[PDB]
RNA sequence: GCCCAUUCGGGUCUUGUAAUUGGAAUGAGUACAAUGUAAAUACCUUAACGAGGAACAAUUGGAGGGCAAGUCUGGUGCCAGC
């Protein structure tokens, strides 16, 4: 997906969707990430709107793949990773307040 | 000093909002408020915007009417209307 | 409208 | 030669072009047409001008970085002082002029005396619009136009922020309290840093009240800076029927005024049995009384509700803390949090008796 | 083996960002000693200066800056242990941290809220030094307690930051030893550019008058505004030498500059090879 | 006078 | 507090460099010695412009008309429309407008509506064809000014779109070491509500005193036919000379007038364009005032940019001293190491620009 | 007066802003969808 | 519940009736409207038939 | 209460409860020692204290709800959706 990695490195560049007034919407959590290593831009989701506060702008951001396990009701097919780490930290811990983001 | 009346009219301000704050509401910020908790009429002098049903019934204007009736000029001038045909 | 969510203004005491 | 003639500000440019041998006009200045046309019929003076990828964003910005260099190796007062000016390491001496009295008098060297420069941004005021958040660690929620210290850039400065929320993003509308564990959206009027710098928020500073607790409350980003904020705070206004029929109601009291209604007419009520409804004619006689017209038939026991919005003001309060100027440099007092105040003067928490929550039994629901 | 090396040659790869630190006389790297009241810092502070200058320096204040490398320097100071306002200022312009903790009590509220404090404003790099190791007999509660402090340490910090371990104090100070590969640890820091720093010009006051006029104070009667000269080490980027910049000086309010003489370094590093006890210089 | 932490910020359990 | 000014003289580039800078500026003897001594009605609307375009920059005019008081605020930009008065075109409010456009929370979307051009201002033609390429490799990518409709004076009547949705940070830094090798020439001769032939009279003017340079010559032609063509009888002709490998373009035009023969304008903008090509040097003599001022807007790095000798006249030291008088800032004019000609290059250390009024 | 003013420009807002959405999300599926297939065809081969 | 918090679904707890307006018991909410509604409309449809 | 089953339904049986309550148990820990050993650590042996939220406070991941005078979207009332 990434080439011969499993997880890929990424530049936030704006957070998709940011406009959509549907809460927890599979385009309101939908972000744009330029890889590093090739340079190209991508689109990667988030687990959720609550920890879409968590990325702002050029945050180092680390990506895996998304693995939908059937055909999603409000899905938007066309989007295939998923956003795992932020600036070095697990965005899940920081959902759950485990760790603080640093910058 | 400088910072002497500097840091008494900052006081001031500091105590003129902390019984702001310790002090009775507005009634405008205050949901749920009935026709008895509020000044008599200040609704008139309040200028508050909200929604509505549906867009009210059309005022008939000069340009309106003009709009209809160069309309049924250019139609009744190239006869393109439509009416029943005899059988 | 114009008026509404402006800060400025231009005074002219001409 | 040319530049100390250009930035040798006594003299006139015209001047400067003299001893070296006016923009409302946009064109340039030419010659005559005819003096032209005899210049350029010829046309062989102008006939030679006729005719992976983090490494390299790594390149390109150490190519700029080698162009800096070789393009700063230059004249001596020039680079060391006024192209770039005195770049990292260098020890200077740097004078104030109007230091208060009480830095000088109440210096102690073990508080550290830091200077940062402010951009062409940080100095000015208004409206920052933040995302922030409650501390995982601080206890207490906060609450809008209570006081907290932010630490924001350089400064530090005690400001009453207001949080609001986007719900569901068609309002900027106005929390009373942050969340319990996400973020919301704040305005606070300090000075203007750019966006996306983060910054701490302190309800307390000082060491006399420093408790037990977590210090540090707030946390957070800026998202926005702005001359004006618009937010609003809700208002519902609440009448109750006194006359029932099929599909239409007449409404006792949310106005007082034939002519409020007449500035209400059309809007759209509701029940809070979320029966929708219009208000359509003021009546005559009992006066803030109107009729509304249903979805069906509304109770006796219900109460109709018109939804608006009250635009609502952050509170240009600002203080910065001045800690070096105290004789104690902790114990550092600015406003008090509201709790704090009630505290003081002993006046009780504002209790609706009617807002507060009971154990509804629903009854069996039986008709005829 | 080609599978480890796509997922370990991917983590070399950062956001590329400007550095706007200079690499001919980069300025003394601002070494931040913050403890809860009663821990190392001052016997800490001194006993890192007197192995690093070979000169006792008694009685400490304000920021120290000595050269510790042949191209390393470092500025050391102390924060006031009760004031959250220095524990703030401090935490936004500093480069190492050396967060003194007290491993017989444990954790601590003040150092948690440095902690907090930096990873908001930009987390500098930070050293964990854990004192107080005279716990009781027990060897065993003592390295329980050490794991359980570095790992603690660990998730507030990145994975595998350093956590040091101090002896008892002997002789007024620590033991030399401990200090020696201290300095070692800090000798190896590789210092990553911060944001808010790499685009503010910024500076630590070690030196602080007033030049104003006795007899004008004599006049007027000490109500004065005066005017006052700040001497120090600026980092970050280039501060420009037109009078009338303006500054905060982080602490008494805004001002704007009025005139800056540069002056010759007090404390420079001179021109393998190893570093002369002539040339471990101390301001 | 010594602030000691406590058990949310000891074990982290957030 | 205020940065003091004397003159009514680049009464655009002071309020645009105050609001580039945030510095409150005063412009004091606004023609103070004179009859009707005063500020005039266009540079009043250039005033009621910017505080269209900006929020919170309160603007505070004398009793007697002759000095001004800018205290600036936050670009926000938005979308609005502009009515000009007819003493100025709309390219004297659109070049001023070409600044403050990439730097503001809202996209520029402005439509003025007025006359379109004149002697002694900037084109429509003259705006896009010069003025955007410059800033289309400063940095900028999305802009364009569309005419909808246009007018000639005395009338005017025409409506133009100016739209930048490109919302950059800082302008790149420029590295110009070169001159640009001219790729073509190529151009526009417009005409509104008189005869097509004008057109093609200008044409055929331009090219013939442009047969003999061995490039490659195309002018593009239209007349403006409906209500496209404006309320009154006007016809202009507008050369540019392209650089194609880069993008540089330089830049010629004028319009005629009661009594004007089209193959004397053609060839009089033909030989004003070979002039423009002579004393010009990777820039044009009108496009490089705000070339220099994204160069020293730009980040806090050196940008670097040819030039030659008979650029420098009174109007491009008169800007160098207001941007030194607004914020401190010097070029560093260093000589080029070969000696067949006399060019510069003008290396500006940009001072520290974001744009902070976009939302992150 | 104000009820008409009020209610079309909402409407021209919903309009507009549902357009918006519709156009970022089928863009996300049709340009990024094809390069998802590509590897999925891509990866079949092996 | 796949990412959501427990402190999140929390429990809405419902209003009473006004203390003023208390002679006419039980304000009555969407659940009893619908209650109310549908009753209604299956004896105004057998009616009808 | 539980089990089966696409459906109607069928099969089965002492099963539940932030209900009260009772005295026993000891282990992590805190610690006398002695042994060990050049000495010290550790193992081994071992008196004293050590449990009720036995708070002396193990996680991780998954499945599904339900709620508001709340908010948003659609449109052939009271609905559908998010
Ligand atoms: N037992 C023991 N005492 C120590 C240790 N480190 C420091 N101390 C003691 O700590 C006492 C308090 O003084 P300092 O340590 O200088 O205090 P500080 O850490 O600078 O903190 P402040 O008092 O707030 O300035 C000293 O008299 C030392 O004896 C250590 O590792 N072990
Ligand atoms: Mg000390």
């Amino acid at each position: 997906p990434f080439g011969g990695s499993s997880h890929a490195k990424g530049i936030v560049l704006e957070k998709l969707g940011i406009e959509s007034k549907q809460p927890n919407s599979a385009i309101r959590k939908c972000v744009r990430v330029q890889l590093i290593k090739n340079g190209k831009k991508v689109t990667a989701f988030v687990p959720n709107d609550g920890c879409l506060n968590f990325v702002d702008e050029n945050d180092e951001v680390l990506l895996a793949g998304f693995g939908r396990k059937g055909k999603a009701k409000g899905d938007i097919p066309g989007v295939r990773f998923k956003v795992v780490k932020v600036s070095g930290v697990s965005l899940l811990a920081l959902w759950k307040e485990k760790k603080e983001k640093p910058r | 000093s400088s910072f002497e009346k500097q840091q008494i009219e900052i006081r001031k301000q500091i105590e003129q909002l902390e019984n702001e704050a310790v002090a009775e509401k507005k009634w405008s910020l205050k949901g749920e408020v009935k026709a008895k908790d509020r000044p008599e009429d200040a609704l008139l002098t309040e200028e508050l915007e909200f929604d509505r049903t549906a867009k009210p019934v059309p005022v008939i204007t000069s340009e309106v009417t003009e709009s209809l009736e160069d309309m049924i000029r250019r139609r009744i001038q190239d006869s393109n209307f439509d009416d029943l045909q005899r059988r | 409208k114009m008026m509404k969510n402006k800060r400025g203004g231009v005074i002219d005491k001409r | 030669n040319i530049g100390k003639l250009i930035y040798m500000d006594n003299i006139s440019p015209e001047e400067c072009i003299r001893r070296w041998r006016d923009l409302e006009k946009f064109v340039p200045y030419f010659d005559t047409f005819e003096k032209l046309a005899k210049k350029w019929k010829s046309v062989d003076a102008i006939k030679e001008r006729f005719l992976t990828w983090y490494e390299l964003q790594k390149a390109k910005i150490s190519k700029q970085l080698e162009i800096n260099n070789i393009e700063y190796q230059e004249m001596t007062p020039e680079q060391r002082q006024r192209i770039e000016g005195f770049k990292a390491g260098s020890y200077v001496r740097i004078v104030f002029e109007k230091v208060p009295m009480e830095f000088v008098k109440n210096f102690n060297p073990k508080f550290p005396i830091v200077m940062g420069g402010l951009l062409p941004t940080e100095i000015k005021f208004g409206i920052v619009k933040a995302r922030l958040r409650r501390h995982r660690w601080h206890k207490k929620i906060l609450k809008t136009n209570d006081p907290l210290v932010l630490s924001l850039g350089w400064r530090r400065f005690q400001t009453l922020p207001i949080y609001t929320t986007t719900d569901s993003r068609t309002r900027t509308r106005m929390l009373k309290y942050t969340p319990e564990h996400t973020y919301c959206n704040a305005a606070f009027y300090g000075p203007l840093c750019s966006p996306n710098t983060p910054f701490c928020g302190v309800q307390i500073v000082a060491n006399s009240d420093t408790g037990n607790g977590f210090r540090i409350a707030a946390t957070g980003i800026v998202e926005e800076i702005d001359v004006n904020i618009e937010i609003v705070k809700k208002l519902k206004l609440v009448g109750f029927p006194y006359k029932i029929f099929k599909n239409t109601a007449f409404i006792k009291d949310m106005f007082s005024s034939a002519m409020e209604v007449a500035r209400f007419e059309g809007a759209q009520i509701k029940t809070v049995s979320g029966i929708r409804g219009e208000i359509k004619r003021a009546l005559s006689k009992p006066e803030g009384h109107y009729r509304a017209a249903f979805e069906d038939k509304i109770l006796m026991s219900d109460i109709v509700i018109l939804r608006s919005w009250y635009p609502v003001r952050v509170k240009k309060f600002y203080n910065p803390v001045t800690s070096l100027l105290l004789k104690e440099k902790t114990e550092w007092k600015g406003l008090r949090l509201t709790g704090q105040i009630r505290a003081a003067m002993n006046l009780e928490t504002p209790s609706n008796p009617d807002s507060a929550y009971h154990k509804i039994e629903r009854v069996e629901r039986h008709f005829n | 083996t080609m599978q480890r090396s796509s997922d370990v040659n991917e983590r070399k790869l950062h956001v590329p960002m400007v550095d706007r630190t200079p690499e001919d006389d980069p300025p003394p790297f601002i070494v931040a000693v913050v403890g809860p009241p009663g821990t190392g810092k001052t016997t800490l502070i001194r006993s890192l200066v007197r192995r690093m200058t070979k000169s006792t320096l008694n009685d400490i204040q304000g920021p120290i800056t000595v050269v510790s490398g042949k191209h390393r320097r470092l500025t050391f100071l102390e924060c006031p242990a009760d004031d959250l306002n220095a524990m703030i200022d401090i935490a936004k312009i500093a480069d190492l941290v050396l967060l003194l903790i007290d491993g017989n009590f444990g954790f601590e509220m003040e150092t948690m809220e440095f902690l907090n404090i930096a990873q908001h404003h930009g987390m500098p790099r930070v050293l964990g030094v854990a004192t107080h190791l005279d716990l009781f007999k027990s060897q065993s509660t003592l390295r329980a307690s050490k794991k359980r402090l570095k790992h603690r340490f660990w998730t507030e910090v990145y994975q595998g930051a350093k956590l040091f371990y101090l002896s008892g104090v002997i002789n007024g100070r620590y033991p030399d030893r401990e200090i020696l590969n201290l300095s070692r640890f800090i000798s190896v820091m590789k210092f990553r550019p911060l944001k808010w720093r790499n685009e503010h010009p910024y500076m630590l006051a070690d030196r602080f008058t007033d030049l104003t006029h006795p007899e004008l104070i004599e006049t007027q009667g000490l109500q004065i505004d005066r005017k006052v000269a700040i001497y120090g080490y600026l980092h970050g980027t280039p501060l420009p030498s037109a009078p009338g910049t303006r500054v905060h000086i982080a602490g008494v309010g805004d001002f704007s500059v009025a005139q800056i003489e540069k002056l010759p370094d007090p404390c420079p590093t001179p021109f393998r090879k190893r570093l002369d006890d002539k040339d471990k210089l101390i301001y | 006078g010594k602030r000691a932490i406590n058990y949310q910020i000891l074990k982290n359990k957030g | 507090k205020y940065t003091t000014f004397q003159g009514s003289q680049n009464f655009r580039l002071r309020i645009v460099l105050a609001t580039l800078s945030g510095k409150p500026i005063k412009i004091e003897k606004i023609r103070s010695g004179d009859l009707n001594p005063g500020l005039k009605d266009y540079e009043v609307s250039f005033l009621r412009l910017i505080e269209s375009v900006t929020n919170g920059s309160v603007i505070e005019i004398s009793y007697t008309g002759t000095t001004v008081i800018y205290r600036p605020g936050i670009i926000v930009g938005g979308a609005s429309t502009h009515i000009c008065p007819s003493s100025k075109p709309v390219g004297y409010f659109v070049e001023p407008m070409l600044y403050l456009a990439p730097f503001s929370k809202k996209k520029f979307s402005i439509l003025f509506k007025g006359i379109t051009a004149s002697h002694n201002d900037a084109g429509i033609e003259a705006i896009k064809w010069g003025l955007m390429p410059v800033m289309e490799k400063f940095g900028v990518r999305e802009c364009a000014l569309h005419t909808l409709k246009r007018g000639s004076p005395p009338l005017g009547g025409g409506e133009v779109h100016l739209v930048v949705d490109s919302l950059i940070a800082q302008p790149i830094t420029m590295h110009e070491i070169d001159r640009p090798i001219i790729s073509s020439i190529t151009g526009v001769a417009y005409s509104t509500r008189v005869s097509p032939s004008l057109v093609n009279r200008m044409i055929d003017g331009a090219k013939k005193v442009l047969k003999n340079l061995q490039c490659e010559v195309n002018i593009t032609a239209d007349v403006w036919r409906g209500e496209n063509s404006g309320k009154s009888p006007g016809w202009g002709i507008t050369l540019v000379a392209q650089s194609k490998q880069k993008g540089w373009s330089y830049f010629a035009e004028d319009i005629g007038d009661a009594g004007s023969i089209p193959e004397e304008l053609g060839e009089k903008v033909a030989c004003q364009l070979l002039e423009e090509i002579s004393k010009s040097a990777a820039v044009g003599r009108n496009q490089l005032p705000l070339a220099i001022v994204y160069m020293v807007i730009g980040k806090e790095d050196i940008g670097r940019l040819r030039i030659n000798k008979e650029q420098i006249d009174e109007r491009f030291i008169i800007l160098l001293r207001d941007i030194k008088k607004i914020f401190n800032t010097e070029v560093f004019l260093k000589p080029v190491d070969e000696a067949d000609n006399e060019d510069m290059i003008a290396t500006i250390k940009g001072i520290g620009f974001t744009n902070t009024s976009k939302k992150i | 007066f104000e009820a008409r003013q009020r209610i079309e420009e909402k409407n021209k807002e919903s309009s507009d802003y549902h357009a918006k959405m519709a156009h970022i999300v089928n863009t996300i599926n049709t340009e990024e969808g094809a390069e998802k297939n590509k590897y999925e065809r891509e990866r079949k081969l092996r | 519940a796949k990412l959501v918090h427990d402190v999140q679904k929390k429990q809405h707890r419902e209003r009473s009736q006004l203390t003023s307006r208390s002679r006419y018991g039980f304000l009555e909410k969407h659940k009893d409207y619908v209650k109310r509604a549908q009753d209604f409309h299956r004896k105004q449809s057998t009616l009808k038939v």
